[PDB]
């Protein structure tokens, strides 16, 4: 499959190598990486967009000074998901008490 | 199953009805025809009342004469059945009437035939059947009351018991009603449940059937979902191959070619407005995609000039900005503008802020059911 | 025979109404006698329902045997209620065969008895002897200065305002309505002081006196231990006080508190009042109010005038504006709006700009003055610079080169307010389940 | 247990969507594309 | 927040309880 | 005596007498016929109310007239759409209806509309109009001569900046032992028997 298992090689290896090559790294130039990984610049950033979207790295483009800020993504905080979902159980809770009270009032 | 009736016959109703294809000559050839040959007396009869078509005289008197001499003999026939024979064909004569009732567009009287029927009837089976009938009549005339009393009656029915072939054709029922209601959750998930075991083909072609499921999902889906579901969908794709267009769309979407997205969703924007079943839905669904294909864009930047969502879009940029301030005004985006300086910024909330703000609202509902609850006892 | 079989479904009723009247004196008498008042609010919890069925008659068959140990008050119920009761009628239905020990009725039972009668009048139209009675009935409750009397004599007020405010003269009601309300905040009752408070803020609501209501409000303290209608009236009129006063996002607020405490099973009328002010206050401050207030099944009918509003400024067009105000005058006036009309007249441009900002952060002010079709582009500085006097907007502006600056909204989490509002709320639980362990009943 | 005497009196959710614009793409592509 | 949401809402349920079971003991007592 | 308090220019003699009028007007309506002169002088309250920038009371007194007479009327109308026009913020505009005026009664009540104007555009360039030079205030803020801008100075006068931008909008701390005392309440709620 050579017609097309050199372009899946090719994409996770350009994944791997833009990982590697951004991860010793903080807000950065697009330039200086697309010349870092001798790439041309759209398709650089548009792989970056990808990754992005698929939250392969917590990293956003900026096309102003055209760079690209990473992060670190900190844990969501599951008390506050927890406490919501408990919220709702408990609406649906208290509906339960209040159609029993006006049946027995 | 059989076109009882012919959903396209209803598709055909709603286009010469829209205003630029009521001059639609082949459309008007093609519904007269099947008028003419399904014996469709009383529909013809209102469509021509509606749309103000010359009352046909003599070939509607044929017609009519035709029509009545099979009620007569139909009818004949299920006295000779009562006189003579057992309930089991009974019911079969009754239902064969009430069939031909549909087959001539005896709205009301297939209505109570069926019924009737349905009351006397014991089989599962023929209920199920009778019902989908009810609901085929149903959806054809966008009685909403008619269809949701059927489904509830059909559901009732299957967790009686069912078995899966009726299972799947509801199942494509209630996601036609779903579209019709502008339900795209549910109209997702049902269809892309019964892609795998599509049988209710008398309601519309497959690949029309297919065109709809990718719609909805595009509507309903998150990436990630889109992804596994449709774009890796086993038919979900081959059935593409064939598809010549909706293909380009749900790609060029996915790996985010724009332009080419708007081109495709401008096309299926039309196609939908004809569609006398999504007519309702259109400019609605037309909204959504163009604020997805925004939020997808924006959601791998933070700051992106302007002319470049211009040129990625392949549009204007006066257009883009009063667009993204539109949307931005709706609120379903957190993005900002500057146009002093032509660029966009994404204001996206932490997670703790969104999570928090979330929490109050819903804290602030509770606490009110609570008070007043507290209220009404403790007085 | 039809007229036969309707007075035997009369006649049946009747019975079961008496008796169930028998009940309520029951629960009033009891209640009197255990020294709890609440059991009289629940005997008076279904009245709309006893008013319903009227008992057109079966007023007179009870009473009849009801008052006999004072039966002074028969020389005025009687007459005034005629003698209408068919020849026969075997059931002499009353008290222990009326009186067992002929004692006085206890003065919550004849008033609330008497009440009733007033009610019956009162939809039977006939407000002279109604009013008169009901004055008669005011004396008694002046006279008698027991504390369980104090939520009849809340109702009595109510029912007597109404009936003066049908004949259209109140004016005596302020003067008779502001001594009782300053007997009743002397003696520190809390139901009978809003319901109070709230006739006469509709009685000076009624005449327009709007200023010196607003005096009165203000110089006021409301009760917290008041009934949800009571909460619900209460707020109603302080939202629309404040509303013409100016002072809108207290009025939004407030009319949103009011609606949700307000009953959502019934009181259409005051749901389309509540809606209406809470529709147009929102729509001066410049929020589009949402579509399920449109969409509600028992508004739409009542609504429809202010829906072609919401999208006439929506669109942003004095000219289907005006004529929408054309067409829809009247009713506009019959609520009593068109104050707000112009207060919205001026605060089209302002829901204008605030959208603007909102979708804008550097926007410049000729751009911002040309989308909003505001000639003259420094009429539009002078505009955003009222409209931050006013705070629809946070936004500085920089006339050295003409644009806004939107401020940078802060991280609101990493402050202290959201702990002021957890604590708030804290409070509210603790104070929620310290009041139920209160209420728990045990018998002996 | 009160009523408020005093007061008398497209199956979906929807905004203020309906904008009267006209076709949302056709037009506005057609006439962008021709410009541009 | 949502703990103290926890008690009260268990303290109304039991308040709930209470009442209606003493009014139905004080039915049976009145018949 | 509500004139001639206007012609003596005593805004306490003006008020008194016309809520003197007030409760005439308004109280005995049936018992009384229409007075002729009562529009005039209850408009140009409008324009007194206005002045003094009261505006709650303002509109107070305009929903207490009958609707008709807002509109109908021209001394009860002027007031009104100068009123429209001020909270707009069209002060130009504001500025150019000074000669539409009904009566010659509606004198000097103008210019304490046009000082009130002058002051909420003080406040408005205060918080807001950052850094504005003399030049543009002059400008907007339509005083006299630039000595008489530095006389308005006496109006604390902001601090003029560097180049006379009249300064600009003027613009931690654990609270631990608040939120202590908080803390111990909420356990003291949930800990005694109650």
């Amino acid at each position: 499959i050579i017609s097309t298992h050199l372009a899946k090689l090719y994409d996770n290896l350009l994944e791997q190598n833009l990982i590697r090559v951004i991860e010793p790294f903080s807000r950065v130039q697009i330039e200086h990486i697309s010349s870092l990984i001798k790439l041309s610049k759209a398709d650089v950033e548009r792989k970056l967009s990808q990754m992005i979207l698929d939250k392969k790295f917590h990293g956003i483009l900026d096309q102003g000074e055209g760079v690209l800020i990473i992060f670190d993504e900190p844990p969501v905080d599951k008390t506050y998901e927890a406490a919501l979902e408990t919220i709702q159980n408990m609406s649906k809770v208290v509906d339960s008490l209040y159609n029993k009270a006006k049946k027995l009032t | 199953l059989p076109k009882n009736p012919d959903l396209r016959i209803a598709q055909l109703r709603f286009l010469l009805s829209l205003p630029e294809h009521r001059g639609d000559a082949a459309v008007r050839d093609e519904l007269m025809a099947a008028v003419r040959d399904n014996n469709m007396a009383p529909y013809y009869e209102a469509l021509c009342k509606s749309l103000d078509w010359q009352i046909d005289v003599d070939l509607l008197n044929k017609m009519k004469k035709a029509n009545e001499d099979e009620l007569k003999r139909l009818d004949e026939e299920l006295e000779d059945a009562e006189k003579n024979l057992g309930e089991s064909e009974i019911r079969d004569a009754m239902m064969a009437k009430a069939e031909y009732l549909c087959r001539i567009g005896d709205k009301e009287g297939a209505l109570t035939a069926f019924r009737k029927t349905y009351d006397k009837t014991v089989a599962l089976g023929h209920r199920l059947d009778i019902v989908f009938y009810l609901l085929r009549i149903g959806l054809f005339y966008m009685d909403n009351d008619l269809i949701t009393r059927n489904t509830e009656k059909a559901k009732s029915l299957i967790e009686e018991g069912g078995d899966w072939d009726r299972r799947n054709r509801l199942k494509v029922y209630q996601g036609l009603y779903c579209v019709a209601i502008r339900d795209f959750k549910q109209a997702a998930e049902l269809f892309l449940d019964t892609v795998s075991t599509f049988t209710s083909y008398e309601l519309m072609d497959y690949k029309t059937f297919v065109t709809y499921t990718v719609y909805v999902s595009m509507i309903a889906l998150e990436r990630p979902d889109l992804r596994e579901k449709v774009i890796k969908g086993a038919e979900i794709l081959e059935v593409l191959h064939s598809l010549p267009a909706v293909r380009q769309y749900l790609f060029s979407l996915y790996e985010c070619r724009y332009s080419v997205f708007f081109q495709s969703l401008a096309v299926v924007e039309q196609e939908m407005k004809k569609d006398w079943l999504f007519a309702p839905h259109y400019r609605y669904y037309v909204r959504e995609m163009r604020i997805h294909a925004y939020s997808q864009l924006l959601e791998s930047y933070r700051s992106l000039t302007l002319g470049y969502m211009a040129e990625a879009f392949g549009v204007g940029v006066e257009f883009i900005d009063q667009e993204l301030s539109r949307f931005i005004a709706a609120g379903r985006l957190h993005c900002k503008i500057d146009k002093v300086n032509e660029i966009v910024e994404t204001n996206r909330p932490d997670s703790k802020n969104w999570q928090y703000q979330e929490t109050i609202k819903k804290g602030d509902l509770l606490l009110n059911r609570v008070q007043k609850l507290s209220r009404v006892i403790n007085m | 025979t039809a007229a036969a079989a309707a007075e035997h479904s009369q006649r049946e009723l009747d019975t079961v109404t008496l008796e169930d009247i028998k009940e309520h004196v029951k629960q009033l008498e009891k209640a009197v006698s255990g020294k709890e008042p609440r059991f009289v609010l629940r005997a008076l919890r279904m009245l709309p329902s006893t008013s319903r069925r009227l008992n057109h008659y079966v007023l007179y068959k009870a009473v009849q045997g009801f008052f006999t140990s004072n039966n002074a008050t028969r020389d005025f119920l009687l007459p005034f209620l005629e003698e209408p009761m068919d020849t026969e009628a075997d059931l002499q239905f009353r008290p222990r065969t009326g009186k067992a020990a002929s004692t006085p009725l206890l003065p919550e039972v004849e008033a609330y008895l008497q009440l009733l009668v007033v009610i019956f009048m009162m939809n039977s139209k006939r407000y002279k002897e109604a009013q008169k009675i009901s004055d008669d009935l005011m004396q008694k409750i002046s006279t008698q200065n027991r504390r369980a009397l104090d939520l009849v004599a809340a109702k009595c007020y109510y029912y007597h305002a109404r009936v003066y405010e049908f004949l259209d003269k109140l004016d005596v009601v302020r003067s008779f309505l502001h001594a009782r309300l300053r007997t009743a905040t002397l003696r520190h009752d809390a139901d009978g002081q809003a319901t109070l408070l709230n006739l006469l803020l509709r009685n000076y609501l009624h005449y327009s006196l709007y200023d010196q209501a607003e005096k009165l409000v203000s110089k006021s303290v409301f009760p917290e231990q008041a009934n949800n209608n009571e909460w619900a009236r209460y707020l109603y009129y302080t939202g629309r006080i404040k509303a013409i006063q100016l002072e809108y996002s207290e009025a939004r607020r407030t009319m949103t508190n009011a609606l949700r405490k307000a009953p959502q099973h019934t009181a259409v009328g005051f749901k389309q009042t509540v809606h209406k002010l809470l529709i147009v206050v929102e729509l001066l401050l410049g929020e589009i109010p949402d579509r399920l207030q449109f969409r509600q099944p028992s508004l739409k009918r009542s609504l429809m005038p202010y829906f072609l509003l919401t999208q006439a400024v929506r669109t942003g067009n004095l000219a289907k504006f005006n004529q929408v105000l054309d067409q829809f005058g009247e009713k506009f006036q019959a609520d009593g709006t068109y104050t707000l009309i112009i207060r919205l007249r001026h605060n089209v441009i302002k829901t204008g700009v605030r959208m603007i900002s909102l979708s804008y952060s550097r926007i410049s002010l000729a751009d911002i003055a040309q989308k909003l079709q505001l000639d003259s582009p420094e009429d539009a500085e002078f505009i955003v610079a009222k409209a931050i006097r006013d705070g629809v907007i946070e936004a500085s502006i920089n006339h050295e080169k003409g644009y806004v600056q939107s401020k940078e909204m802060i991280d609101i989490y990493s402050t202290r307010e959201p702990q002021l509002a957890f604590h708030q709320r804290i409070s509210f639980c603790l104070d929620i389940h310290n009041m139920s362990v209160k209420a728990m009943r045990f018998p002996p | 247990d009160d009523e408020f005497e005093e007061f008398p009196a497209h199956v979906w959710e929807d905004n203020w969507d309906d904008d009267n614009v006209e076709d949302d793409f056709s037009n506005q592509l057609r006439a962008e594309l021709e410009k541009h | 927040y949502l703990a103290s949401l926890i008690r009260s809402v268990v303290a109304l349920h039991n308040l709930i309880n209470n009442k209606i079971a003493n009014r139905d003991a004080e039915k049976k007592e009145g018949q | 005596g509500a004139q001639w308090s206007i012609l003596r220019k005593d805004i306490p003699s003006f008020e008194r007498y016309m809520a003197q009028l007030k409760c005439y007007y308004f109280d005995y309506k049936e018992q009384l016929p229409e007075s002729a002169y009562m529009h005039q002088l209850l408009g140009l309250n409008l324009l007194f109310l206005l002045s003094q920038n009261r505006v709650a009371e303002f509109h107070t007194e305009l929903e207490r007239l009958p609707a008709k007479d807002i509109q109908t009327n021209v001394y009860i109308k002027h007031p009104v759409s100068l009123e429209q026009y001020l909270m707009e913020g069209s002060y130009n505009k504001v500025f150019l209806a000074k000669g539409n005026i009904p009566a010659e009664s509606y004198t000097f009540f103008i210019d304490i509309l046009l000082d009130t104007i002058r002051d909420e555009i003080a406040g408005c360039i205060e918080k807001a109009y950052e850094k504005i030079l003399f030049t543009e205030a002059t400008r907007i803020l339509f005083f006299n001569t630039p000595k008489k801008m530095t006389d308005y100075a006496k109006k604390r006068g902001w601090v003029l900046g560097p180049n006379n931008y009249y300064s600009f909008a003027s613009q931690t701390t654990i609270p631990s032992t608040e939120l202590a005392k908080q803390v111990i309440e909420y356990a003291r709620q949930l800990e005694m028997i109650v």
